């Protein structure tokens, strides 16, 4: 509760001026996809880091995305459309075959580690039971072990499938830079002269 | 010092270890050190922890692992105190020694590692095909040539390219990267050449002129705002660099341009690299907050193009237009020549423009660090103004700045205990004199005095005045900071007046610390503290004149009188407790327990004595002339029966009522008491009230009676006044040469660029204008600019309006000040009292000179800077004879101003004065033109000169101005000397060598024999209360003290014809 | 020494900063200091806690959600003992920062911030009418001549007065 | 960088005036070689040593360490008014107090004032500070201001040494130091040559660093250095005025410029402190009237006058340190 | 809302007079159609900047 | 608002009330169960009045 007060009474979105700072709303108010399209963006996702609230910031740089922004070579060979002018495509996760370890496995592990504390932290709080609190960790370890069975799959398997789709012919716009705190997609349109764009 | 002289090296190669230190440059022996291996600052006020690497490290991606270390979860365990240093040390040592670089140490004296592409394959874990050629031939990071270093990557890969993301410098910002740097694949200027032309087709796109490893690499930008932010900072080093080569230093810089060219950007980076190339910016040696750079650099840009002339405008759109290129200076491009030469297969950027001539544009201030500008603004420029129109000053937040009504002191410590003293001069009291001085004396408190004067007497406060001072040794005393001082010492006391609480020492100079927990409370002083306290020094003082501990001697007494006069007695009382058996008694109406309360007349039973008396009861309020008379009377006896040492205050002190206080004891005690008149410097500044002291001697007084005193001269002086008091004023509107305004102030706040004009409409009223912005985001300059009348002297004597607005220009927009902090600021500014001396003599002559009639000229002699300006009426010539006066003779024009450059000569004969003029030796015939002291003989000398030479003269009038004698006695008795001293028998005005002073009856002796008619005179108090209202001013506290005395036997001289 | 004498001036208008000063009002950066940004005494033989703002400050209605601030709950860790100062400016400094009053920056050398108002429409959340207008016309509460600043929001929003 | 001791660096060493009279067939020649040498200006390779070896650069190692002995605490015991308290004022940015005469009193802790930042033209400022204080007395040891006297710096960014002096002398009572010049900030107040005609300056001392202005006639730089030097001579009793151009005849003529400003001559010399740059032509002089009429009042074939003098401009681009391998 | 309390400063309604000129009322009334038939006009459709 | 104020209160009175109970339940040494139950209602009790 406290944390939430501190964060949403700095804003409860954010937008970034020529200067390139963030200025927050300094306003709680609910977030509406129409806004996707404006110069706003939610501010949970600014990885803007703020006094007393840092396990709001923390859980929130958990939601970092782990891959990379693949240029779409092949499609720019073929002359495939593309409306930017540098196009490109970020791949969810990188390729990684000769590691003991699967780094976005790791990364798992990581981000269930922290919810794991504050699932516990939770449960303190409540005075819950020690049989469902061990339960709940007994979950969350299996989730990680699953996530490291299938991490192979995604990382050195699915991604080269993302990569290929990247430079299909009609794949043409820009998706995503991988930075969540400042993507705006490029926005065109087609305008008439006359009538409304 | 033409050509450009300077070293290029490579520091990103030369940065690069030799393959053998690879493996021991984590030094995983010894542990890292502040300076050598890293460095770390927490910045305060902000709360960031900033670690930075040092040595290769300084480019280094870490590999998630890396960001997976407790030395990166370190700035967590915190805020808000610095990191310890052990843990930071320890961390940071664990990680060092965590890296290892893949390599394989060779024999080769010629090799290096490749650092930067092995550091960026540990980062992502071999997995890139760098990498893992990086696993499979590690090797391949060794080479001897810089280039191929690459190029054997290019080609073992066949790639184009290779984009290196570059982390921030500091490591403990965990955020995105601003942009990232590419390598390509080059190697001939071909190559370079197609790359760069293809570049062009590439969205948010730089590169420097020339490139480490001599390998072409390209930044890319996530956005155009760090792109601005990147070419701001290149900006400002090729700046800061070529700064240094015009100046012809060597330089070892990488680089002959460290300014990027946008091959594709946004027009904001277009115009920052515009503008880059012009170097508008002056030498600067101010820490800069780079925070900000963009905006300032962008800023400036705007006002460059927007007050340049139409050539320089187009040179920048064509930069602006044609921001491939690289524009350059000829001195550059011969360095790049020289560079070629040494090195054939250099590569640099290849389409450059080279600047046949430098753009000749003023250059401008930009300091973008905190403080407010002082302008001093001139009064006449290069630029012509003609019907400027008025410029409207916005209102100012109490946020930015406040006006509060009295500048507090800013006095030493002992300097407000000081007093001085006057010396009765008179041998009797004739009683046709008396009639004359009891009618001046009746009529004077029938007619009360200057309503001017009480307003200066009730706004200027003398605890407000000090109230800084005592508060502030309150405060280091609560934080303990003090700790020794002598007992009976002035900082003793003074630490007795800060603080409600008994001060014991422990030993003969250290003071007991306060208990812990334990906070006391500040003492609460009355107005009227201070002043009783300068009184029980100006006694003790008094009583031996040598001393150095003003404590009370054992067994011994003090009787303070007055109203509310308890916290006086406590003060003495706590600074006494160490002193066995003294007895400080308070009385008077109002007064609460320990003092006894009593009203005047005292209760006729009532029997009080002591070994000092001080006197501070207040005239009733609506008595009749003779009432007060008596009353007084009555308190002046009851303290000269009680004490042998008594110190009374005179509310009314005219000639009248002291000389008949003198009559009074004189016929109480038979032989006259020793009687002084007392003026402290813990009384408010404009008080007319003044103490005498009283004392039995053996001796039997010579000269008893007072007559034309200065204390009673400050009183008597302070007739009713003809018009009512100036209040001063807070002027918005900034009319160009208009003569109407009253005494005041310009605060306010205008648009940068309407600043350099205000500045220059100031002038015309403003001797001197502060002003800053309150940030590089706001666009208002504020403006505070006291209006001195001198300078309206000076600048209304013609049509004529110019200035130095070019040169005010060169401050847009951040060469006029920075200042987040709120600032104060005073209606009535603190001035030295010879200032304030000096100007109620040019109050006193410009009176005078406006009545007398047919006066062609004012020539005022030795008058520096113009000083006597004031003086003369704007219509009237205006001549100066002083050598060391400096004109431009079209400025003398331009204000009607005659100056004459050479020592005046004091010899009778070639002294050629012309009739219908008006000469002013105002504080100038003691001094030599070279400064140097001279005899009073000389002096003399002088002054017979002058009258002799006037003698022949119609119409002709001087007024010579001299020191006294009178006041030597007076400062050898006085302790104040805060600016008046005497120095082996000279006086000593502040900044000005002691000077022999003339004795006034032998000059009017002189001057008679001359035949000469003449008149002695002094300023008044109307002059005072004039000066200060009319300049801003308020009079010092132990200014109050010594002006009337200095003002006194400081006589100008009236010669007439 | 008969008549009267007085310069008037408006304290309630003069502590009221021009709008682009708003966004830094709160100090974000520079750590608050006694005597400026604030004061505060513990009265002994008496055991209470009196902290003052000073500035714009000294006239602030709080929301509830800034009631929600530890800074407000710091006497509660105390008697007897005057609270930290490091504690203390740590906490106001953590709250100051926290403040966020609507406004809209201009060029003009004339204005300032109504500063009651907005404050008053961040006390309420801008529910309140006279809040909504703040939200969606910041720029009202800028202002030239200080009587207009008020007949902007009485006509707006068409009240006889705002309690 | 240098290796000296802390007090070595405030030294300064004074060329007096030789010659006793200053015939006008010599001011031509001397005029004639002034002219030339200023339109000329002075060797290539003089000015590049100039620039390299800048002494900030030189004694930053130095006064960085009296800075870090400082903040760890290290150090505690100074006289008051001694070079090694200026030199510890230099070092900090923070009022530097003392408990009791030898005594400094420690930080409170948690606190570390951050180092003073000076720039290259402070700690000659500083120097010339003392210049002043050893010039009115030659037996002090404690450089301290005597209480109720003032001295004004001029010259752009003076700001640092006016902070420095301020807190050196922070325990003196009444000691007014002002500063001036262009691009000067709070407290300096700012100016420009010719000072404004209605100002009117004053103090016990003066230390004038103002700088010609780059691209100006001769006649206009002498016109303007000669009113400088006559405003810093008016202004107080005790002037060190900065010559750029220490020419046989600039110097002389500002002897002459004296001498009929004040009738008798000034006791004038010529002072080049330590704090300096090693290579700098600059210097400074002294100016003082005596009591005593001066012989030998004008100068010539002197030593800091022929630094400048000699440095003629150069037959051949200078020489640049190589590092060989081969 | 700034707008509007400006204009409605200058007048709800305006009449016209003799020489043409606008003269706006300077106080805020609500219209009734029992003035259309008199010397006044909304002032929002004045047209006057 | 994102968030009803209203609820936001009854938040801190549960909250108190919640810290409330338990250092009773501490005090009587409680068993387990019985105190997360309690909890689970008052939390139940916040999301009602939400």
């Amino acid at each position: 509760p406290v944390e939430y007060g501190i964060f949403v009474q700095r804003g409860a979105t954010y937008t970034i001026n020529a200067a390139g700072e963030f200025e927050f709303s300094g306003r709680n108010e609910k977030w509406d996809q129409a806004l996707y399209l404006s110069e706003h963006f939610p501010a949970l996702f600014s990885d803007v880091p703020l006094a007393g609230a840092n396990t709001i910031i923390a859980i929130m740089r958990l939601f970092t995305p782990q891959g990379f922004l693949r240029t779409d070579d092949l499609a720019i060979a073929a002359n495939f459309p593309r409306a930017s002018r540098n196009p490109q495509t970020y791949i969810p996760y990188t390729n990684q075959r000769g590691t003991v370890t699967n780094e976005f496995a790791s990364r798992f592990r990581t981000i269930v580690a922290t919810l794991a504390n504050v699932v516990n932290e939770r449960a303190v709080q409540d005075d819950m039971q020690k049989a469902t609190r061990s339960c709940t960790k007994q979950w969350l370890r299996h989730l990680e072990t699953q996530f490291d069975n299938i991490a192979v799959a995604h990382t050195d398997h699915l991604s080269v499938v993302y990569a290929t789709m990247s430079n299909f012919m009609l794949n043409f716009t820009n998706n995503f830079s991988g930075n969540h705190a400042t993507f705006k997609p490029d926005q065109y349109v087609i305008t008439s002269p006359e009538g409304s764009y | 010092m033409w050509h450009y002289t300077s070293i290029n090296n490579d520091t990103r190669v030369a940065l690069d270890p030799k393959p053998n230190q690879i493996r021991t440059i984590t030094k995983p022996n010894t542990v890292p050190q502040l300076g050598t291996d890293y460095l770390y600052t927490f910045n305060s006020q902000r709360r960031s922890h900033t670690l930075r690497l040092l040595g290769p490290f300084q480019y280094f991606n870490f590999s998630e692992t890396d960001r997976g270390h407790p030395l990166f979860r370190l700035p967590l365990k915190y805020p808000s105190k610095a990191i310890p240093a052990d843990e930071l040390i320890d961390n940071l040592h664990s990680w060092m020694r965590s890296v290892h670089l893949l390599h394989v140490r060779s024999e080769d004296n010629t090799l290096r590692y490749n650092w930067m592409l092995g550091v960026y394959a540990r980062s992502t874990n071999y997995t890139t095909p760098v990498g893992q050629l990086v696993v499979n031939a590690p090797a391949i990071l060794n080479y001897s040539n810089p280039q191929d270093a690459f190029n054997s990557v290019f080609v073992a890969l066949g790639i184009d390219y290779i984009d290196i993301p570059i982390t921030n410098s500091n490591i403990f910002d965990d955020s995105s990267t601003p942009y990232n740097v590419r390598i390509w694949h080059a190697p001939t200027m071909t190559e370079v050449n197609h790359i760069l032309a293809l570049m062009r087709k590439s969205t948010l796109v730089s590169t420097h002129s020339s490139w480490h490893w001599n390998v072409l690499h390209t930044f890319h930008y996530r956005s155009e705002s760090d792109m601005i932010d990147h070419f701001a900072a290149k900006i400002l080093e090729d700046w800061r660099q070529k700064e240094k080569l015009d100046k012809g230093a060597l330089v070892e810089a990488d680089r002959v341009i460290q300014r990027l060219i946008p091959l594709s950007s946004s027009t904001y980076v277009q115009r920052l690299a515009a503008i880059g190339a012009l170097y508008p910016n002056e030498f600067t040696e101010n820490v800069l907050d780079l925070s900000r750079l963009s905006t300032a650099l962008l800023q400036l840009s705007d006002t460059y193009y927007q007050h340049a002339n139409d050539q320089l405008r187009r040179l920048y759109r064509r930069m602006y237009n044609d921001s491939r290129t690289l524009y350059m200076t000829q001195r550059h491009q011969e360095l790049l020549l020289a560079q070629i030469t040494a090195d054939p297969n250099i590569l640099l950027y290849p389409y450059t423009y080279i600047f046949t001539t430098i753009p000749t544009s003023m250059n401008y201030i930009s300091n973008t660090g905190q403080g407010r500008i002082k302008h001093s603004l001139t009064v006449t420029g290069a630029t012509e103004h003609d019907t400027v129109a008025d410029i409207v000053l916005g209102q100012t937040g109490e946020d930015v700045i406040t006006i509060s009504m009295v500048e507090p002191m800013s006095i030493a410590v002992e300097d407000m205990y000081g007093y001085v003293l006057d010396t009765p001069t008179r041998d009797i009291w004739p009683a046709d004199e008396q009639i004359e001085q009891k009618g001046d004396a009746v009529a004077l408190y029938d007619t009360k005095t200057s309503r001017a004067l009480g307003m200066f007497n009730n706004t200027v406060r003398i605890d407000d005045l000090l109230s800084p001072l005592l508060s502030l040794v309150y405060r280091t005393y609560i934080k303990g900071d003090t700790m020794t001082m002598t007992q009976g010492s002035l900082d003793h006391l003074t630490l007795c007046a800060a603080v409600d609480s008994d001060i014991t020492f422990v030993g003969n100079r250290m003071i007991a610390p306060l208990p812990e927990g334990y906070i006391p409370k500040p003492m609460h002083r009355n107005n009227s503290t201070m002043k009783m306290l300068s009184l029980y020094v100006a006694l003790k003082k008094l009583e031996n004149f040598a001393t150095n501990s003003y404590l009370m001697a054992p067994d011994t007494s003090i009787i303070l009188l007055g109203a509310e006069r308890e916290p006086a007695v406590n003060i003495l009382r706590r600074f006494n407790r160490n002193v066995s058996n003294v007895r400080i008694i308070g009385m008077g109406d109002r007064a609460v327990e320990p003092n006894i309360r009593v009203r005047v007349p005292f209760p006729i039973d009532k029997n009080i004595s002591a070994d000092f008396i001080i006197c501070d009861i207040n005239s009733y309020e609506d008595q009749s002339f003779e009432s007060m008379f008596s009353e007084t009377i009555s308190v002046v006896t009851t303290c000269a029966s009680a004490a042998t040492r008594a110190l009374v205050k005179i509310n009314h002190p005219s000639e009248y009522m002291i000389n008949s206080v003198i009559e009074r004891l004189s016929q109480l005690g038979g032989v006259f008491y020793h009687t002084a008149l007392l003026k402290t410097a813990s009384q408010n500044p404009y008080s007319y009230e003044t103490y005498i002291y009283i004392t039995p001697i053996a001796a039997a007084v010579r000269f008893p009676f007072y007559s034309n005193s200065a204390m009673i001269n400050r009183y008597m002086t302070a007739v009713a006044d003809d018009e009512m008091p100036i209040i001063p004023s807070i002027h918005t509107v900034i009319k160009g040469h208009s003569n109407t305004y009253s005494p005041g102030l310009f605060c306010g706040c205008v648009d940068v660029q309407s600043a350099p004009l205000a500045l220059s409409q100031l002038k015309s009223y403003c001797s001197e204008a502060t002003t800053w912005r309150v940030d590089s985001d706001d666009n208002l300059v504020n403006i505070i600019a006291r209006i001195d009348p001198a300078r309206i002297a000076l600048e209304f004597r013609t049509r004529s309006n110019t200035s130095a607005y070019h040169e005010y220009q060169r401050y847009v927009p951040n060469g006029l000040g920075f200042k987040v902090r709120k600032t104060r600021e005073f209606r009535y500014m603190h001035r030295e009292v010879t200032f304030i001396h000096k100007l109620m003599m040019y109050a006193l002559i410009r009176e005078q000179i406006s009545l007398t009639e047919n006066m062609t000229q004012v020539v005022s002699i030795g008058g520096r800077n113009l000083a006597d300006i004031s003086v003369v009426p704007l219509n009237m010539k205006y001549v100066v004879i002083d050598p060391a006066t400096r004109i431009e003779t079209l400025t003398q024009e331009k204000k009607n101003i005659e100056v004459q450059s050479r020592p005046f000569q004091f010899d009778a004969a070639n002294m050629d004065l012309e009739n219908n003029s008006i000469y002013l030796f105002i504080a100038v015939i003691m001094n030599e033109p070279n400064g140097a002291a001279t005899p009073a003989r000389m002096q003399m000398d002088k002054i017979r000169n002058v009258a002799t030479a006037m003698l022949t003269r119609t119409n002709c009038v001087a007024y010579i101005s001299f020191y006294e004698a009178g006041i030597i006695t007076r400062l050898d008795q006085s302790t104040a000397h805060k600016t008046i001293r005497v120095e082996e028998g000279r006086l000593k005005v502040a900044n000005y060598v002691p000077v022999d002073t003339l004795v006034e009856a032998d000059v009017t002796l002189m001057l008679r024999d001359i035949g000469i008619t003449h008149e002695i005179i002094r300023p008044s108090t109307p002059e005072l209360i004039d000066a200060c209202s009319n300049y801003g001013i308020r009079l010092g506290s132990t200014g109050g003290a010594v002006l009337d005395v200095f003002n006194h036997y400081s006589p100008v001289i009236k010669l007439v014809r």
